[PDB]
């Protein structure tokens, strides 16, 4: 779970 | 701490902003509340929720990153690559390097390599295209002092007042500062714009932005609540 790839 | 009071200040500085109701003017006249001088110095470009076991990893847009632990324990890398700042969770703070760091941070500097690796490998920079204002030469990094997720977004809390929202749906996002007492809006087209929040009360804003500005307000005073 992360920000945009 | 002051941290708490700038928490205060950003609430009440929302608060008179929304209470003024600025979508709702004759003439809503946004682009009087420009102040492209009130850009901030950080915000978050990149972050990886691994909360799961660790924590949260986050790179900040001069390209230094973080940590902020589940134990509420943060480590900082500078963009120099050596330079390293440990944070207890009651606010301590110890100057490091990697080059001379204690054995007891070995488990924390390895996650914190984890999370510099994958970061500058898969995410795409967030304000890629701004450049940031200024602050003083040898200045010391910010931390991330707490953050939470909703349905809606992340929000990101850093040491020195500045309070991010990025928005899930549209990747728009909101940098709001309150020693600037500012906002910076990142549009859906990753367009931005620094608004003054007196002179969006002043002069009023366009329907999106009011919005996002609502759910600030929402999300700020969960910060302080907590």
């Amino acid at each position: 779970k992360t920000s945009t790839i | 701490e002051a941290i708490e009071c700038h928490l205060s200040d950003l609430l009440q500085q929302l608060t008179s902003v929304n209470a003024s109701k600025p979508s709702e003017r004759g003439l809503v006249r946004q682009e009087e509340a420009e102040d492209p001088a009130c850009i901030p110095i950080f915000w978050v470009s990149k972050w990886v929720d691994y909360s799961d076991k660790y924590g949260l990893g986050y790179q900040l847009c001069d390209n230094s990153v973080g940590v902020l632990f589940n134990d509420s324990t943060r480590l900082i890398l500078y963009n120099d690559g050596d330079s390293l700042q440990y944070i207890e969770r009651d606010g301590t703070e110890s100057y490091l390097t990697v080059s001379s760091h204690p054995n007891s941070l070995m488990k924390k500097i390895t996650l914190l390599n984890y999370f510099r690796n994958y970061m500058s490998e898969h995410l795409l920079k967030a304000g890629a295209n701004i450049t940031p204002r200024e602050g003083d030469e040898l200045a010391r990094l910010p931390y991330l002092r707490t953050w939470f997720r909703t349905r809606s977004a992340i929000i990101l809390h850093l040491s020195n007042g500045t309070v991010q929202i990025n928005f899930f749906q549209d990747h728009t996002k909101l940098i709001l500062c309150p020693l600037m007492a500012a906002v910076t809006y990142i549009n859906e087209k990753r367009d931005f714009q620094t608004y003054r929040l007196s002179l969006l009360e002043e002069y009023g804003c366009c329907k999106e932005l009011a919005s996002r500005l609502r759910y600030a307000r929402t999300m700020v005073d969960k910060l302080l609540s907590s």
